[PDB]
């Protein structure tokens, strides 16, 4: 009687052979990208929120000194352990999403080409996630294994190794899925949640732009950088591309930001978070759930710091000071400044995201801390109390889709490719960093009212057409993104990608030593506390198969 | 002490690291949950099958040793009906002492003098008149408190004794019914029941009503049998909170029990939260299930020619469970519910059913017998669950709370199981001189919850033994009467898997449950942008991944037993020992790194083995004093170990050491920790000891193991293993004329347990929150006037870390009571059978009177140190009219 | 949608009849009370907007919509006297009383 | 019973238990009557004629 045996069927689930069949497919693809809006803590954001306060700009917005403790470590570079936790979350975190995309890419094998003729746009779309995590990830720790096969047995993932893949090799590894999108990726997607052609091609440049700068051994010091992979970045930028699709600059800076209107010219990929959709509380940006101010009842995280208000003060010309900005104290009532400092930065004596209602004091109110962080709040993923945004399911979080690639990102690294290029074709480069520079002045349409009850003066004057010296207008495109990319965890990696990231950091140390506090004792050492390194259960539940990060 | 008396029961001790829980068989049907609403008095035999090769005939699921239990049945011309009665009482005896409002104050001003801190500035209403003596130390010489607790004056002052407001005596009833019957061609029987109890603990209590009925009856010359088993049960229990006796220690006793007005009084501010335990009793009074359960068994008897019979039963086991739970709005000073109401009316069902086919054989030639038998067998399980909820009603009693009575929002839940099982098995017996003996069986069997690689699994078995007596050599030895030799050999193991080991679980997962910090991992994400309106897409998430190679948990047990019997059949007891060893124990193991969410595998890999004595002894012998005594007795022993543990799950210490050293080579369950020896009794115990963290006059000393000034985390060593040794217990029977005495005494030596009423009696500060009650050993602490305590200082902060585990809190469990004592007195013949009736019995009995324990416990019960129900005394007066 | 019903009645009656002959009259009086209790109930559940269409996946708690919840409860007594008698006399003319 | 309109059924187990025991010259008799059901029936829908 072995018939009576196989009679039982487990109940209120699915089982693992009929989550292989065709029917039940367009629903592993929908799961495989909700892990990006939901499946982040409060800690551990995938904006890479948390793991940026160590680069010159954010006072980590302690209400208590030490509350995080193995945070307040990381922002000093002094004491960080091997076997923090915050490092093992991140690595599972990230880990979670690449198994999510090789499931539903190991489920798309079993189609056909009669009746589905989506099956290289949703491989397209799996391979595009994958890869954005993957590169995410050697963004961080730069020493990982990859895992690019779909059809691999779990028996088999413990025995994988990360140094079989050398860098050069680890980043073509990245740039296969990425160019594989871009084979069979559509123009235009009518839903605005799926990346597209231009989605692609921003990623293929961010992979190759980081495989130009070589690494070439166990030091992660600068070496000869390679022009050859360049003309692959130069055509992977090309203009037409990004015009196809509609993808341009918006009008204002602070449209973007803004959840009156959240899909835009300036939003090539977003992540969609929403509000009232059926679930608990909603799929909002639990990730910013420290970030709101102490108007709300908690808990003021990510404030930011001194010296990026002092690189937002420009001159009477219309140019930012040339490491002659954190001698004085940055002041709108002096000189001239650039008008997105009212976007990014809320200063004490204006309007919290432009509500006269909530002008900003130096008061309890606006800092738990009383002046161990001081009195800033940010406005870049914050919005005014009288959204419908917000709901406290025990914290405040906001429904503004996160953006996390923008048309001036693409722009300011053609800028870069164009630069570093070097061949002959300077001065196009430093016309379209002039347009962007015309776009930011052409931005203020909202706080322009401000100049009667308070007094301001701003302007941003572009530079002519001339091709200037390679290092100044490096200077120059460095100050830009410095200024735009503000609180946008844009930072740190660029200073670990130029290379010139010990000198500076240390530089800020020792000129904000007297700022903060807890900034008196600090140092960041060479070629140790640039990656963050690998986590020590992996190392030891690996048997030897991984690796150490180099220093540690 | 729970009035439904369930137990936990381990055979032959612990044997595998998961469920242990042993297989009751009643009347041919297995069930494995029960027994504490079964009809306990329907009892003809209580085999246990303690063994391994006696015990692989009855399935793979008997690793745990089974317990077969048989129940009544009609004898050949009888006609007889009893009735049994009792009425009891529960009485408290063991309350731990707490310290009231003065001795709260006193410890209070202590600890703020030991800190040196102005005691007066208290957040509490507390006055403290005091000064300096000349000797340096601070006396307390006045103390007075407020009027009210609160500015507003809404809760008065006073000294409640908590473990006196929620307990109460509580009656026990009991009643019986039992009418037999039997002919030469049937038999039948039919039972009956009730018994009462109502708890110590105030507002918990427990019925159970019962019935019975059983039959058979034979046909033509024996070869046509039919019968059956059944049974019916109700049982409806109150159940207790969780935490009411920890809720008891805790909350001071200055809070009332009552407001200024008829409400419930509670910690208005600064007293720690802690809500009302007689309000927790009060809105749990009405959480009442029910649960129907029935039997049954249809066995059909068939003889062929001669010596040869077959079989075919049928069981059944239905059971469900109806249960209503409230929560109530409640207000007690800071302590609120928001003002919440909700009701949730879950429901349960189970149900078995087997078949199995026996075909037995006999035959005896010359001086040989043998009994060879074969037959398959059949099970399924099916259980199931469901619920509702609602929220947010207007009238509030336990009638207007039905779920269409609400306003709020709802939820449903769900869910379902399930079990297959099919196997053959076979015996075998012979004895060729009625000397040597010898038995084999075999067992083949496949369930439903192995993997896709192996469905049967063979379980062999080889059991002789031969006696002495019998053989001419030993005619001599005259005095001695019997003594048989056994020893066997068998191999079984347990299936109690979990029920998805092997099936890589993919759930939905959409959202609509919580989850607190924002992790939610869900399946929604909203494409178009819309962002709003409730009609967004869904996907699926993995729960774990299952490997196809899953394998039950195989014990090969070994066994050496020597009987005994002497002096015209008495001193009859026997002496065994065995060795068993499991050698696949089901660790979960989560998934490494790259693996990602759903990792968790269940694999197979771990042994433990075990090893020990017993030894039973019985001694009935009639003296000429005119009286007959009978005194039953035994002594175990127990010894056990982990042999291998597979990977960094040895490490953080699911099951031994406390996450610091491995738990391979040791026992089940040892703890880790420091030694504390003393305390700095003097001052140069600061120079004396080496470079300790927290050194104060108080501050427990820690040895020093590697004698190089540590006190870090490398000085830990086992200190604690709960399996003692000479476990041991006595029954004694007398029988004057007329006259029936019956005690009992039970004990063992040597334990070792881990208490944790003596971190919160001997420490001010070791819990979390703040000015808790203690319990009253702690006010004849340390002092500089008394120096002559090894309880430590009274500080108010945890300077020196004192809530590790160390030998502080290590106590000598060993103990000998007596579990119960019973005398009665038979009414004579003639004044009886006046009454048409045969006996007759006025008895009395008592339970848990008394008990001895060691010096080295400071407590109040050895058996349960901790928080859970108590143990009361029970005294019957009871009766037995016998027809 | 996931239903549940119950029902429970019990009744007691404790009856004592007289049996008597004499001459040609027999006659069967007889007194008793009686008592009954009806306790029923019911309950359910309901949820919504499943993914697999079988009747195994199917379980309240495989969903994703909205949730209802419902139920009621009744009740009923009764207590009574009653009483019987016969007669024939002749084994000719029978009577019978009740109340 | 399987219906003549398609899956539509009916199925029924059962038992029964009576007994009475009379002990004393007939003084005193106790007895009993005891049924145990289990239906399972698919209704057929409203309207489908």
């Amino acid at each position: 009687c072995d018939d009576f045996l196989d009679r039982q069927v487990p109940q209120g689930i699915v089982t693992g052979d009929q989550i292989a069949s065709p029917e039940y497919v367009d629903n592993l693809v929908i799961s495989a990208y909700a892990i990006w809006a939901t499946g982040d803590d409060i800690n551990s954001s995938f904006s890479l929120w948390n793991y940026d306060v160590r680069s010159d700009d954010c006072y980590k917005g302690g209400s208590g000194t030490e509350d995080g403790g193995v945070f307040n470590a990381l922002e000093i570079s002094k004491g960080i352990n091997t076997t923090d936790w915050n490092i093992n979350d991140i690595w599972k975190r990230l880990y979670q999403c690449i198994t999510r995309a090789n499931t539903a890419l190991q489920s798309l094998d079993q189609m056909d080409e009669k009746t589905y003729p989506l099956k290289n746009q949703r491989i397209a779309e799996m391979r595009f996630l994958r890869g954005h995590a993957h590169f995410m990830l050697k963004q961080l720790f730069k020493k990982i294994v990859i895992v690019n096969d779909e059809n691999m047995e779990p028996d088999a993932y413990n025995e994988l190794s990360n140094t079989t893949y050398t860098n050069d090799e680890q980043w073509q590894k990245i740039a296969d899925d990425f160019q594989f999108a871009y084979d069979n990726l559509p123009e235009v997607q009518i839903e605005k949640g799926r990346p597209a052609q231009a989605a692609a091609a921003a990623y293929l440049a961010k992979t190759y732009l980081y495989k130009a700068y070589r690494q070439d051994g166990a030091d992660n010091a600068l070496t000869g950088i390679n022009e050859e992979d360049l003309k692959q970045v130069v055509k992977y930028t090309d203009p037409l591309i990004m015009a196809k699709g509609g993808y341009g600059l918006e009008t204002d800076y602070s449209m973007n930001f803004l959840p009156q209107y959240e899909n835009g010219a300036e939003s090539v990929w977003a992540i969609q978070y929403s509000i009232n959709d059926g679930t608990y509380n909603g799929n909002l940006n639990w990730g910013m759930g420290l970030t709101t101010p102490q108007i709300l009842g908690c808990c003021d995280f990510h404030k930011p710091s001194q010296n990026l208000v002092n690189a937002f003060k420009t001159d009477s010309q219309g140019k930012p000071l040339f490491s002659t900005y954190d001698n004085e104290n940055y002041e709108v009532a002096t000189d001239n400044v650039d008008p997105r400092l009212f976007h990014t930065v809320g200063m004490p004596g204006f309007p919290y995201k432009y509500n006269e209602g909530y002008i900003i004091q130096k008061n309890d109110d606006w800092s738990r801390s009383k002046g161990l962080y001081g009195y800033y709040v940010s406005l870049k993923e914050n919005v005014d109390p009288d959204c419908d945004c917000l709901k406290k399911g025990s914290y405040w979080a906001s429904s503004l889709n996160h953006i996390v690639i923008r048309y001036a990102d693409v722009l300011l690294m053609r800028a870069e490719a164009l630069i570093q290029l070097n061949d002959g074709r300077i001065t196009d480069a430093i016309s379209l960093i002039n347009e962007v520079r015309s776009r930011a002045a052409g931005s203020t349409m909202l706080i322009f009212n401000y100049k009667e009850d308070y007094g301001v003066n701003f302007k941003v004057t572009p530079y002519d057409l001339k091709a200037y010296a390679q290092d100044e207008a490096m200077k120059m495109l460095k100050w830009e993104r410095r200024v735009e990319f503000g609180m946008e965890s844009s930072r740190f990696f660029d200073l670990v990608r130029w290379g010139e990231a010990k000198d500076v950091i240390n530089a800020y140390y020792v000129t904000e030593a007297s700022r903060c506090s807890i900034y008196k004792n600090a140092g960041f050492t060479e070629n140790k506390n640039e990656y963050l390194p690998v986590p020590f259960e992996q190392i030891s539940a690996s048997n030897g198969n991984y690796t150490q990060n180099f220093g540690w | 002490g729970n009035p439904s008396g369930s137990a936990t029961v381990r055979i032959r001790g612990i044997g595998t690291l998961n469920n242990n829980d042993p297989l009751y068989i009643i009347d041919g049907v297995p069930t494995k949950a029960g027994m504490h609403e079964l009809n306990g008095n329907d009892i003809e035999s209580i085999q246990v099958l303690k063994d391994a090769a006696s015990a692989s005939i009855y399935g793979s699921r008997a690793a745990n040793g089974v317990i077969i239990i048989t129940t009544k049945q009609g004898k050949k011309g009888q006609i007889k009906i009893n009735f049994d009665a009792s009425v009891s009482a529960s009485m408290y005896q063991s309350k731990m002492n707490v310290l009231n409002t003065e001795q709260y104050g006193r410890a209070m001003w202590q600890a703020y003098v030991n800190d040196g801190e102005n005691p007066n500035g208290n957040a509490l209403g507390y006055a403290y008149n005091w000064g300096y003596n000349a000797d340096g130390n601070p006396v307390l010489y006045g103390m007075t408190l407020s009027k009210y607790l609160d500015s507003k004056n809404t809760m008065p002052v006073a000294d409640t004794d908590w473990f006196d407001e929620i307990t109460r005596t509580g009656v026990i009833q009991q009643y019986n019914l039992s009418v037999s019957n039997g002919s030469e061609k049937g038999s039948s029987f039919f039972s009956l029941g009730y018994y009462k109890n109502l708890g110590v603990i105030k507002d918990t209590d427990f019925d159970r009503f019962s019935a019975r009925m059983n039959s058979d009856y034979k046909l033509i010359d024996d070869i046509l049998t039919i019968g059956q088993h059944f049974t019916l049960n109700r049982t409806s229990e109150v159940q207790a909170p969780g935490g009411i006796i920890e809720t008891a220690l805790d909350i001071p006793s200055a809070i009332p029990v009552y407001a200024s007005d008829g409400s419930w009084g509670g910690p208005v501010g600064g007293w720690p939260d802690r809500r009302n335990p007689r309000a927790v009793l009060e809105y749990n009074k009405d959480n009442r299930y029910t649960y129907w359960r029935m039997f049954g068994d249809a066995y059909v008897n068939l003889t062929p020619f001669k010596g040869f019979n077959l079989r075919s039963t049928f069981g059944l086991d239905y059971a469900n469970k109806q249960a209503r739970y409230f929560t109530y709005p409640y207000q007690e000073g800071t302590q609120t519910n928001n003002g919440k109401s909700a009701v949730e009316a879950k429901q349960e069902h189970w149900t078995k059913w087997m078949w199995n086919a026996i075909a037995t054989y006999q035959l005896e030639v010359g001086k040989h017998r043998g009994d060879v038998m074969i037959g398959m067998e059949l099970n399924r399980e099916d259980d199931s669950h469901f619920s509702g909820y609602k929220e947010d009603f207007s009238i509030l009693t336990p009638d207007y709370m039905w779920p269409d009575a609400g306003s709020g929002t709802a939820q449903a839940y769900g869910a379902g199981e399930g079990y297959s099982l099919v196997s053959f098995f076979g015996k075998m017996n012979y004895s060729y001189a009625d000397r040597y003996l010898l038995s084999l069986t075999l067992r083949r069997d496949g369930s439903s919850r192995f993997g896709k690689n192996h469905r049967y699994a063979t379980f062999p078995s080889v059991s002789l033994g031969w006696r002495i007596t019998q053989e001419n050599f030993m005619k001599e030895l005259t005095w001695l009467d019997d003594l048989k030799l056994r020893a066997s050999w068998g191999q079984t193991g347990n299936q109690e898997i979990s029920n998805l080991a092997r099936y890589t679980i993919y759930a939905p997962n959409y959202g609509t449950t919580d989850s607190f910090g924002g992790q939610s991992y869900g399946t929604a994400y909203d494409i178009t942008g819309s962002n709003g309106g409730g009609v967004l897409p869904s996907g699926f998430k993995r729960n774990q991944i299952g490997n196809d190679n899953i394998k039950w948990e195989t014990t090969t047990q070994t066994n050496v037993g020597i009987d005994f019997s002497l002096f015209k059949q008495s001193l009859y007891g026997s002496l065994e020992y065995y060795y068993k060893k499991a050698t696949d124990i089901l660790t979960e193991m989560a998934g490494v790194g790259v693996l990602g969410e759903g990792g968790s595998r269940w694999i197979n890999s771990g042994a433990m083995k075990n090893q020990g004595f017993e030894f039973n002894l019985g001694y009935r012998n009639k003296t000429a004093f005119g009286l007959t005594y009978d005194l039953n007795g035994n002594i175990s022993t127990y010894r056990n170990e982990i042999l291998e543990l597979p990977e960094t799950v040895a490490a953080n210490g699911k099951f031994g050491g406390n996450g610091v050293k491995s738990v391979v080579g040791h026992t089940y369950g040892a703890q880790v920790g420091y030694i504390a020896d003393g305390i700095f009794k003097s001052q140069d115990e600061v120079d004396n000891h080496a470079t300790q963290e927290g050194a104060a006059v108080g501050r427990i000393r820690y040895r020093d193991i590697d004698h190089n000034g540590v006190i870090d985390e490398r000085d830990q060593n086992w200190i604690y293993d709960p399996t003692p040794s000479f476990s041991y217990g006595l029954n004694i029977y007398l029988e004057y004329k007329n006259f029936d005495l019956t005690m009992f005494w039970q004990g063992v030596q040597g334990v070792d347990i881990i208490s944790d009423v003596k971190k919160k009696s001997d420490f001010w500060s070791a819990s979390n929150v703040g000015f808790l009650n203690k319990g009253t050993r702690l006010l004849n602490a340390w002092s500089p006037t008394n120096p002559n305590s090894d309880i430590p200082a009274l500080t108010r902060s945890d300077t020196n870390n004192e809530q590790r585990v160390s030998t502080y809190f290590v106590e000598n469990g060993s103990f000998l009571k007596l579990r119960n004592i019973q005398l009665g007195y038979t009414v004579p013949a003639v004044i009886s059978k006046k009454m048409r009736m045969d006996r007759l019995r006025f008895y009395c009995s008592a339970q848990n009177l008394l008990t001895i324990k060691s010096k080295n416990f400071t407590g109040e019960d050895p058996e349960n140190p901790n928080f859970s129900y108590p143990i009361p005394v029970n005294i019957t007066f009871g009766l037995n009219i016998g027809f």
